[PDB]
């Protein structure tokens, strides 16, 4: 078996609790930076008028 | 004459001290102890060992990052030359990203190295932050610093990324440079009517003139009481002593009330937060609310009028 | 009335002047001879700001006179003046209401001294207090006579102060590049910085967490030694303290000191003085 | 670590489910995301 | 109509929002300021029996706890402490009159020498140990390089007299540093602590200089009840005592000037 | 596996108390700042004057 | 993969922990770097109008 | 009224006086801010001069 | 939090009607706020 | 069926005396609040020149 | 916390119609607030 | 973690419920949000 | 660094094979963005 | 809480009529100020 065959060692060397809590504010954070790098790229969705301008629909 | 408690005037050494022990998950400590004979003179002589865990690592890592992009800039701005960098190196600094790019991510020539050191520094800051929350839970204390360390951020946060995204423009953040972003404040209460009019701006000068004056009350208070062990803070909050009643009373004889061991130190905390909490809202008014401040004191009868002796035609009216 | 544990001190003597004389207490307040000649100086004081916001710059019926609390203010007299007393009506008021404004910070600092003398405790305090005594003295004092004229000296109004130090810094350019403002501005911000550290730390560790007891000694030094490695130890951050607040006021007393009398320039141009060094 | 060798081998056991069901939710995103809108 | 200036702006209601949450802050701030010293001492209270506690505006929080760590108790605050006796008498019977201290001023135990009633028991490490106890006591301990060794020099009060010989130095085991010095005094070898806020050193000469006191008063300090550690109770006595000498050690510190 | 199976004992592992008041915050604040991210986006509701304009709906 | 020396040892020389510690976090920073750069350089990939434009399929 | 029927336990976790007050102040506060937000905005009642304007009862 | 298991159903009766009596009060104040004049 | 027949057992919970000083204070300020508030808009009763011009104490 | 069971259903009665005099004078000038002066 | 094992059986059956519970109105408002003005 | 020579054995083993597995990730990154969009 | 159940009878009973008669002389001072000086 050539592939990490004692890779659960890895929770008896390292604090599972911090580790796990630790990953989901990776995550979080992650996930809150990528999606500022999306709103500022051509990529964004919301500064676009999709599907139609808003800013100039209204009666009036 | 008496000994003013200001230098230590003779020391005492023992073993170091590798601290109060820290739970398991909280990381080993690194570093091993050395006495400074001169902080000594003044102050707990020993230095270190450090904590440092995946946050710390991972802080200290951006933080440097962000320190080189900076660097490496403004030795760039002066064509490598590290004498001319040595030189002009007070006045060096590397500016934003144009409003020509808005808040696009700019090109490495344009502001892109400042829009990289600005996320890594904000990361990295927020990084220690998340550090001093552990190293506070490590040992069973509160998080009171991380409450001010949060306010403090806001206020960063506020200043260079929170009003610049809510006035879509990254060239409205402050540049890394000292005289640079000295000149960036003087711009910035330029450009908006004069901050003096700006009611938040005047509240946080209130509270930082007032963190200068309750530590200096409170210190030579502790000072004055540092023959009784004052000092000793924790106990004569636990367990009052002549120095917490001393010290209560010269004030209470002075200025008509008072506060006690554990108390001043809660108006103390409170006036130093407050300074970063009304100056990041007064940044956060600006060009968001009120374009003009000594206008918006006008509107609301704040400014005060002089004899008008000497004035100027306006060449516009013409 | 008193704490429930002051009557214990509340001794007779330690006095500078007076003895006896005025040897009692008010209230709280402590009186002395010179809480006496304060309460005078001060309410002489007061009640001519309020004879100034009385009349107003052009007499009470004027426009600008006024009793806006944001807008009173009361101004030096003109620089025509020179050192010398100048009319009532004409910044001789402020004249005097400075006079009794420096007087009563005096009469106050004597007055905490008494009391020093009295609980018997370390002078710290009015040590402390005599400097921002100090630094208000350089703004209505000393530079101003340096300046060979009072008129130099900021008024006494709430914005229109704000307005003399406005325009004040402008005349040299860019203030910013005062090096003692720079100084003094440091000490301000880590002043407000060791502050915000010690007393989240008192804090943090007389108010632990729910199921833990007061915290120690220990815990103090290991925690900022945990963050930054180094602990300066409960005695000294009291001493640090006190040493950036009282610096800070001193600095600001001496980058205003020269800012005129010792330097008219604007003060970017003061640091020349390091981009001509032989080394570039 | 305080932890026996039998809760590692479950803490990793589930640890290691939980994690691919997220990875899933994420690939998932990405499809949906992938097609209403290509990003390469 | 497009032009109609609203007067009010966001920056009037957030200086009213301000204000709101400081009038709460600084009351809240008065009301932890209450945890000691209240309800205060007037004759409003004695003349009424009692029946107005003096408290003012606020009114004092309900108690909070501090469980001290080791065995050690638990503290409440604000709490209910008896009353203690004044060792004085007034100056005058009219009220804000001063009190002039019962007998020798030194033992008196009034005025800069009065002090509180603190725990009979000891401040400790974080181990346990007593917290402050003598070099003897802490084996550990050690000058520090190029400062001259307490141990030896001649304690000298304020007058010039001899007072006695540093006969060894206590230190804080929990923050090292020098917090007291041993005295053997002169007139009866008794050892006595002298605080280090009360010493000066004269390195140069290795005297350690005390204004305080009279090199006479050492004999009165207060004392030990052990000579291998000290309690809460006896810290604040022993500097208390040093302290009156402030004002009273001589027959002028008790002031005019004029 | 789609399926956890075990995931109960999770709060063996996480303070609950702390675990519900800690999604009561971020979930309270995200609220905050994404409606805050879309008051400020074309996608506003409040500034549009849709259906009939109140800022110029009188004479006067 | 081929042999090296005895270069096991380093375990006996380095903490496996703070080792552990260093390349997670090193990497990640290295991570998020070289994107950003890559983000700032001409081989961006987002703003490019990749593969069908978004700023001109929505304001209009 | 949980909707069923075991969330009451959740007091159980959650000090009753505690979620009370907390829930006082939140609403006491977003009452305020809110009411601002109106007050700038399109649902404005006071300064529109509705339903005859005030300052024009004179002239000031 | 120092209660019995019957003395959290009696404060849930009581808290939910009341909570559920504000959402009502919201409810109609909203509408009443809705007919006088509608913001979406 | 319903449950609100038990709500006067929120004085076993909240200290009454404070509950009163505090409604007691809160109103006040409220009121002062409010005042201000209309007083700095259109709805204004003091600037108004109503019902008789007192700075029309002559051709004013 | 502290009184009977019996002395909060008195409190709560009198804090209950004292409250709703109240609200009874504030509807009174509301009233006539409308009336001098509507607003809406 | 101060539980017990059947109370983080518990526990977890309340929390489930009640996430899936919050969830459900998410993805209702979400769906009446995407009906008025759809943002994808 | 308190190990013995066998768990040098140990942690090196799973060291190595994981690192050479998270550098094959790297090749497979590398190897599909040469392929995609070629830089050199 | 420091009084006898008499004495806030009498208490209460002295207070009223003196809080009417400062509420008199106020109506009082507003009529005076509403005759001589009509504001609405
Ligand atoms: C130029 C003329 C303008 C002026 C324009 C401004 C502007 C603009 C601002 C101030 C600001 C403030 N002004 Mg001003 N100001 C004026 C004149 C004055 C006068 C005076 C006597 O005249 C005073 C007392 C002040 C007082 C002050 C302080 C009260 C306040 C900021 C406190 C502070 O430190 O925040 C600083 C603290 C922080 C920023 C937090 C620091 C923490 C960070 C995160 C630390 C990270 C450390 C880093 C990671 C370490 C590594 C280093 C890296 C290399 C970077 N001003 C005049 C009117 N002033 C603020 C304000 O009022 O805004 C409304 C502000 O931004
Ligand atoms: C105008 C634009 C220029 C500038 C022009 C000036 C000028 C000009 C001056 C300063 C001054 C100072 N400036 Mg500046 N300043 C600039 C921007 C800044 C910035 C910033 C972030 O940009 C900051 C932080 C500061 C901050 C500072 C400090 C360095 C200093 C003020 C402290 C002081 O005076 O202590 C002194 C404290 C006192 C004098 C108070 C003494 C108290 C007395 C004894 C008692 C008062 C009692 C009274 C009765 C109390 C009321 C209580 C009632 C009884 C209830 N300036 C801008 C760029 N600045 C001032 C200074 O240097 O100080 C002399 C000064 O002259
Ligand atoms: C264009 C944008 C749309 C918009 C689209 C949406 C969408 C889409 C959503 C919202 C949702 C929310 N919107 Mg909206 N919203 C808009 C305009 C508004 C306006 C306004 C001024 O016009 C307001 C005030 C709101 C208000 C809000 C909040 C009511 C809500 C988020 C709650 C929250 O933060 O979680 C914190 C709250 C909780 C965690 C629950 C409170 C639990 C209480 C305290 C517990 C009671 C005790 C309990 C029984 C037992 C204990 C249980 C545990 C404590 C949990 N919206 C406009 C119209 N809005 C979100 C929602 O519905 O809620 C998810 C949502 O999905
Ligand atoms: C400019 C050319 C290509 C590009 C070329 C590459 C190349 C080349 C690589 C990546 C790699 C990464 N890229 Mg890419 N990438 C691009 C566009 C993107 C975009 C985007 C919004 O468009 C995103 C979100 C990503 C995201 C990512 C991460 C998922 C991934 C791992 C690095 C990492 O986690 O960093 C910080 C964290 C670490 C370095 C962790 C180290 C810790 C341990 C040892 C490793 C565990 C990490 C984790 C389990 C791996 C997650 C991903 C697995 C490969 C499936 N890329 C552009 C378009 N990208 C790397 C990768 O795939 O992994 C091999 C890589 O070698
Ligand atoms: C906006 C246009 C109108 C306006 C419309 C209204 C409206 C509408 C209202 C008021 C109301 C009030 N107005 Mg108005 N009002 C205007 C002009 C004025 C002017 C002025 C100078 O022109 C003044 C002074 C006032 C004054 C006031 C207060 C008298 C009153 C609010 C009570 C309060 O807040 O306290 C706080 C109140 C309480 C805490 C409860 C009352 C109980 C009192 C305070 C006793 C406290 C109990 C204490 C424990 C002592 C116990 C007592 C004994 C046991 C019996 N109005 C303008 C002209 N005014 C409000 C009202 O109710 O008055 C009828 C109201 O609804
Ligand atoms: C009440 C508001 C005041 C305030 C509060 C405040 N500041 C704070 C805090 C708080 C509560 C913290 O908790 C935090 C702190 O840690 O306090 C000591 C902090 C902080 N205050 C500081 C700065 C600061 N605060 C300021 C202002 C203020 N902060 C206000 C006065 C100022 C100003 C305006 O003058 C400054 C300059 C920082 C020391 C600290 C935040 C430190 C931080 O975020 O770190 C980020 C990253 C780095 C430092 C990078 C690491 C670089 C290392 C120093 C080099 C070491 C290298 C080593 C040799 C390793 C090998 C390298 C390898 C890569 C080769
Ligand atoms: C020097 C370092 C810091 C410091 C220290 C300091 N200040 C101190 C002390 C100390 C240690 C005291 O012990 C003493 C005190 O009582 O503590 C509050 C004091 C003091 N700090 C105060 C003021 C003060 N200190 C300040 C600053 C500073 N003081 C520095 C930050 C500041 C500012 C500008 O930031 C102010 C405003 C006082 C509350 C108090 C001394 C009070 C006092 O002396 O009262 C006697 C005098 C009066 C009651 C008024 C006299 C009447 C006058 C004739 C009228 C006023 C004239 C005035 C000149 C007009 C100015 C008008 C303004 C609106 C421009
Ligand atoms: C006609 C004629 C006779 C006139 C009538 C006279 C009149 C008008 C009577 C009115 C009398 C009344 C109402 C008041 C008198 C007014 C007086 C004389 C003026 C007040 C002057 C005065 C100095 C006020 C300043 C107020 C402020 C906010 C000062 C700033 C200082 C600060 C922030 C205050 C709070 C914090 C304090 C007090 C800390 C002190 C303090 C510190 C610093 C510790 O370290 C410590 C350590 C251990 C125990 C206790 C303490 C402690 O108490
Ligand atoms: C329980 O208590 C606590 C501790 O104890 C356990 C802590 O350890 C801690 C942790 C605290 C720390 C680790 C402290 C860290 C200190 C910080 C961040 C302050 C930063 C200060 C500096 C970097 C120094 C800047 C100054 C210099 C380099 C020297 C400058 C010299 C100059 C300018 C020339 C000297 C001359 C002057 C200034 C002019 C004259 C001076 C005066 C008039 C001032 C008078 C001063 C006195 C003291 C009487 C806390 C918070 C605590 O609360
Ligand atoms: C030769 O030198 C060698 C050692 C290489 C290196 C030397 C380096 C040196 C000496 C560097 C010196 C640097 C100095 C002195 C810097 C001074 C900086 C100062 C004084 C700055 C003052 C103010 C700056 C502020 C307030 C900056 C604020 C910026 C912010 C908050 C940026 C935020 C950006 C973010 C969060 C980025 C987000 C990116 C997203 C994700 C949105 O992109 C999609
Ligand atoms: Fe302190
Ligand atoms: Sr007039
Ligand atoms: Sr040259
Ligand atoms: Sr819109
Ligand atoms: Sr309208
Ligand atoms: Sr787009
Ligand atoms: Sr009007
Ligand atoms: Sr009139």
């Amino acid at each position: 078996f050539t592939m990490n065959a004692n890779l659960y060692k890895i929770w008896l060397i390292l604090d599972p609790r911090r580790v796990l809590v630790s990953i989901v504010a990776f995550q979080i954070v992650l996930g809150l930076l990528i999606h500022m790098i999306v709103l500022s790229t051509d990529l964004n969705w919301l500064d676009d008028n999709i599907p139609v301008s808003y800013q100039a629909l209204g009666k009036k | 004459p008496e000994y003013q408690n200001i230098f230590t005037a003779v020391q005492v050494r023992a073993p170091a001290y590798p601290g109060v022990p820290l739970p398991k998950g909280n990381l080993p400590r690194i570093g091993r102890p050395i006495f400074s004979y001169w902080l000594g003179k003044i102050g707990d002589a020993q230095i270190g060992p450090i904590y440092l865990g995946l946050t710390g690592t991972l802080s200290i890592f951006f933080g440097l990052v962000a320190i080189s992009i900076i660097g490496f800039n403004m030795l760039a701005s002066v064509h490598w030359d590290v004498f001319q960098f040595l030189k002009h190196f007070f006045w060096l600094g590397l500016e934003p990203p144009p409003p020509q790019y808005g808040l696009r991510i700019p090109p490495l020539s344009e502001g892109g190295w400042w829009l990289m050191a600005g996320l890594f520094l904000t990361l990295s800051i927020l990084l220690w932050w998340v550090r001093t929350y552990k190293r506070a839970e490590a040992l069973g204390m509160s998080q009171h610093l991380s409450w001010a360390f949060a306010a403090a951020i806001f206020f960063y946060l506020v200043l260079g990324f929170i009003r610049p995204v809510m006035m879509g423009s990254w060239a409205k953040a402050v540049p890394f440079g000292i005289f640079p972003h000295l000149d960036w404040t003087a711009a910035f209460s330029i450009r908006y009517g004069n901050l003096y009019y700006n009611p938040f701006h005047m509240l946080s000068i209130a509270f930082l003139y007032g963190s200068a004056l309750l530590f200096a009350m409170h210190g030579a208070t502790i000072l004055s009481v540092s023959r009784f062990g004052g000092d000793r803070e924790i106990d004569q909050i636990t367990h009052r002593g002549t120095a917490a009643e001393r010290a209560a009373l010269f004030w209470r004889w002075t200025m008509g009330f008072n506060v006690t061991m554990e108390s001043i130190h809660r108006w103390a905390w409170w006036c130093a937060v407050l300074t970063v909490i009304t100056a990041g809202i007064g940044i956060l008014l600006s060009g968001t609310v009120v374009d003009n401040w000594y206008l918006w004191a006008v509107k609301h009868g704040m400014a005060p009028a002089y004899p008008e002796v000497v004035t100027a035609v306006n060449p516009y009216e013409t | 009335a008193m704490l429930s544990f002051e009557k214990k001190y509340r001794v007779r003597g330690g006095t500078l002047i007076g003895g006896d004389l005025f040897d009692f207490w008010v209230g709280p307040f402590y009186v002395g001879f010179f809480g006496v000649v304060g309460f005078c100086f001060t309410l002489l004081g007061v009640l001519l700001i309020v004879w100034g916001a009385t009349i107003g710059p052009t007499g009470p019926t004027s426009d600008l006179q006024t009793y806006n609390l944001w807008r009173i203010s009361i101004a030096p007299p003109d620089l025509s003046y020179g050192l010398r007393m100048a009319p009532l009506t004409e910044g001789g008021l402020w004249q005097i209401i400075t006079i009794c404004a420096a007087g009563a910070f005096i009469s106050w600092a004597l007055r905490e001294v008494e009391i020093c003398r009295k609980l018997g405790i370390g002078f710290h305090v009015p040590f402390a207090f005599s400097f921002a005594i100090g630094a208000y003295l350089v703004l209505v004092f000393v530079r101003p006579l340096l300046m060979g004229a009072w008129g130099h000296g900021f008024p006494y109004g709430i914005l229109s102060h704000l307005d003399w130090v406005s325009n004040v810094g402008y005349q040299f350019l860019h203030f910013h590049y005062n090096p003692a403002h720079m100084l003094a501005i440091s000490f301000f911000f880590t002043n407000c910085l060791a502050l915000s550290m010690h007393g989240s730390l008192i804090l943090s560790v007389t108010n632990p967490q729910k199921g833990e007891p007061v915290k120690t000694s220990e815990h103090e030094n290991t925690f900022f030694r945990d963050i930054v490695g180094y602990s300066i130890g409960a005695l000294a951050i009291h001493r640090l303290g006190l040493f950036l607040a009282l610096s800070a006021a001193f600095w600001s007393a001496v980058c205003i000191l020269i800012s005129g009398p010792f330097w008219t320039r604007g003060w970017p141009e003061w640091w020349n003085w390091w981009l001509e060094l032989p080394l570039w | 670590t305080g932890l026996t060798d039998d809760e590692a081998k479950e803490f990793h056991a589930i640890f290691m489910q939980s994690m691919y069901a997220w990875f899933g939710l994420v690939v998932i995103a990405h499809l949906l995301a992938w097609l209403y809108r290509p990003w390469l | 109509s497009a032009g109609i200036t609203h007067y009010i702006d966001a920056a009037q209601i957030t200086i009213w929002a301000f204000w709101l949450f400081f009038f709460g802050l600084i009351i809240y701030l008065r009301r932890e300021d209450k945890r000691e010293g209240y309800p205060l001492d007037s004759d409003r209270t004695e003349r009424s029996g009692g029946r107005v506690k003096v408290v003012g505006f606020p009114d004092l929080p309900d108690p909070k706890t501090f469980v001290l760590p080791h065995n050690g108790g638990t503290v409440v605050a604000p709490r209910v402490e008896a009353p203690v006796a004044v060792n004085a008498t007034p100056f005058s019977p009219a009220p804000g009159s001063p009190l002039v201290p019962n007998g020798d001023p030194m033992l008196s135990g009034f005025g800069p020498a009065a002090s509180p009633d603190r725990p009979k028991h000891c401040d400790l490490t974080f181990e346990g140990l007593p917290k402050i106890v003598p070099m003897r006591v802490a084996k550990e301990f050690s000058i520090a390089e190029g400062d001259p060794d307490p141990r030896g020099m001649t304690v000298v009060g304020l007058d010039g007299e001899v007072a006695g010989t540093v006969s060894d130095v206590w230190v804080d085991r929990s923050e090292p540093q020098i917090r007291y010095l041993e005295v053997e005094v002169a007139a009866n070898k008794k050892k006595v602590l002298l605080p280090i806020g009360f010493s000066r050193f004269d390195k140069k000469a290795r005297k350690v200089k005390v204004d305080a006191i009279k090199a006479a008063h050492f004999a009165n300090v207060p004392t030990l009840s052990n000579p291998d550690q000290v309690t809460l109770y006896e810290e604040d006595k022993v500097c208390a005592y040093y302290a009156g000498g402030k004002l009273y050690a001589t027959a002028e510190r008790a002031g005019p000037l004029l």
